[PDB]
């Protein structure tokens, strides 16, 4: 079976380099180049270039001409990404991908890694409540929540009453404030008839903070 | 059958082509199949057929086709198909 | 070089229904010699790498269902979904590799339903974040269809711009509606200077823009 396996996610300052890898396996690893497409977060896919596997010569897209360095090492069959000084645009998704001829298409791909870049310290969350009141009930169901806000870098983990409870729970994606932290809500519908009789409580979980913290929701008076 | 049945031999070839293609992909006991094709196609520097495109990935996907993709040259293969018509004729 | 166009970037389909995307190329795609237009289509489902569908603009990968047909050939070119099912949502990208290699910019494919109002609530500011000098208001739109939708910040009547980040979550799998959370950020100081806050929010599914509001100290 070919494989393609990439490094893990990386989390750099501004102005740093950083070097990922793609190994190539089920395959003559020498034979195909080895191309690159980066995706920005929510943005399409964008060849930067490719590698000849059997020479090392790099081919750089107009756009990635510059502070990318495509590299290689035949002798554990595995192709190289550099980015040096890097920039908070550099953060994306980069993916490696084997060309197959003929067909001209990439039929094998890498997972991808994630490539963060930010000035921002690593920062432990701070959870608050969102209580329902009379503004929170809605036809017999009310909405409850937790607000995560100001922890750098993601991700972050919210449950409710410890993964009990999964339906009607709604955690959006956190959003990059403009102090370089992050920020996101986890809500829950649940029967307003039940708010005296069953307690809600949101536990979040920051592991690059290694911070747990469970945070009880009552409701307003 | 001979030159004046031209048109005739290199139809029949293509067809013993494509049925080869078809062996080497299908099965894996099929390896007189499989060294038919690959010789078809580093003889007549070709890799695949025509009329069974939808056979190609398979086809590299067996190591059948012996040019990587490192050489801009041979991304742009031509199908045996072709290259069959080449042989039985003259020019390309 | 060559430039890749895909119409329309965002396709909503009722399952069962069939789907079609077009992609447009700024120079012919087929191969004199080959005579193959090296056009392909990629399918990225959700938290996925691409994987390959379409090869030489009409030949379909290995494995991908009968209902997925490419067709075209020079400039013009289309990727035809039979039915539609629930496990096709995700980016569909053209690629040309004629020469170098170039991407459309993608075609999300979302599933139909009927229009859902959204169902609008409205948090007030914690007691303990007030503590730290800073107060976040959250209103939150509940299971709507369309994702088209505004919310807009009034303090006191007075339009807020700014001050507001805005968060949507990917279509439900369930029901496939959407949900949103607007999140006003304000100084502790800057928000007990006020009273009436209140989110108003106008989407397809309401007659009128609904306002969800409260004062500043009333439980």
């Amino acid at each position: 079976q070919v494989q393609l396996v990439q490094s893990g996610s990386e989390l750099k300052k501004p102005g740093a380099s950083v070097k990922v890898s793609c190994k190539a396996s089920g395959y003559t690893f020498t034979d195909d180049s080895i191309h690159w497409v980066r995706q920005a977060p929510g943005q399409g896919l964008e060849w930067m270039g490719w590698i000849n596997t059997e020479t090392g010569e790099p081919t750089y897209a107009d756009d990635f001409k510059g502070r990318f360095v495509f590299s290689l090492d035949t002798s554990v069959s595995t192709a190289y990404l550099q980015i040096s000084s890097l920039k908070a645009e550099d953060t994306a998704v980069y993916y490696c991908a084997r060309l197959s001829p003929v067909v001209v298409i990439f039929i094998y791909w890498g997972q991808g890694t994630l490539v963060t870049v930010s000035s921002a310290s690593t920062k432990g969350p701070s959870v608050f409540p969102l209580a329902p009141s009379s503004k929170s009930t809605s036809g017999g169901t009310a909405a409850l929540g937790c607000l995560v806000k100001d922890y750098f870098p993601e991700p972050v983990t919210v449950s409710w009453n410890s993964g009990a409870l999964t339906s009607g729970v709604h955690t959006f994606p956190a959003v990059l404030q403009s102090s370089g932290l992050y920020s996101l809500s986890s809500v829950v519908t649940v029967p307003s008839s039940s708010l005296g009789t069953q307690t809600y409580i949101c536990n979040v979980n920051h592991k690059p903070s290694n911070t747990k913290v469970d945070k009880k929701v009552e409701p307003k008076s | 059958t001979g030159f004046v049945n031209k048109d005739q031999i290199a139809k029949d070839v293509k067809q013993f082509y494509d049925q080869a293609l078809q062996q080497a992909v299908v099965d894996d006991d099929a390896n007189n199949a499989k060294a038919v094709v690959k010789t078809f196609h580093e003889t007549l520097d070709c890799c695949g057929s025509s009329t069974l495109t939808a056979l190609t990935t398979s086809v590299l996907k067996n190591n059948l086709c012996p040019s990587g993709s490192n050489i801009i040259s041979n991304l742009f293969k031509e199908d045996c198909h072709q290259k069959i018509d080449d042989l039985f004729s003259g020019s390309h | 070089d060559i430039v890749m166009t895909q119409s329309p970037l965002s396709l909503p389909v009722t399952p069962g229904e069939p789907a079609s995307i077009s992609c447009k190329s700024s120079q012919s795609l087929l191969h004199s010699r080959t005579r193959k237009n090296y056009l392909a289509w990629y399918l990225q489902k959700p938290g996925q790498s691409p994987q390959l569908l379409i090869y030489w603009a009409s030949t379909r990968e290995s494995g991908v269902p009968d209902r997925f047909s490419g067709s075209g050939s020079g400039t013009d070119f289309t990727l035809k979904i039979s039915r539609v099912e629930a496990e096709d949502v995700g980016v569909y990208y053209c690629k040309q590799s004629y020469n170098l290699y170039a991407f459309g910019q993608g075609t999300k494919l979302e599933i139909k339903r009927t229009v859902a109002a959204p169902s609008v609530f409205i948090f007030p500011p914690s007691d303990e974040q007030l503590k730290s000098g800073t107060a976040s208001v959250v209103c939150l739109l509940n299971n709507f269809y369309p994702r088209e939708a505004k919310v807009q910040w009034k303090v006191d009547n007075a339009l807020q711009s700014g001050n507001s980040q805005e968060s949507v979550t990917e279509q439900d799998s369930k029901d496939s509606t959407y949900s949103l959370s607007s999140t006003l950020t304000l100084s502790k100081a800057d928000y007990e200077k006020h009273k009436v806050y209140a989110c108003e929010v106008t989407h397809q599914g309401l007659s009128s823009p609904v306002t969800k509001s409260f004062n500043r100290g009333e439980c």
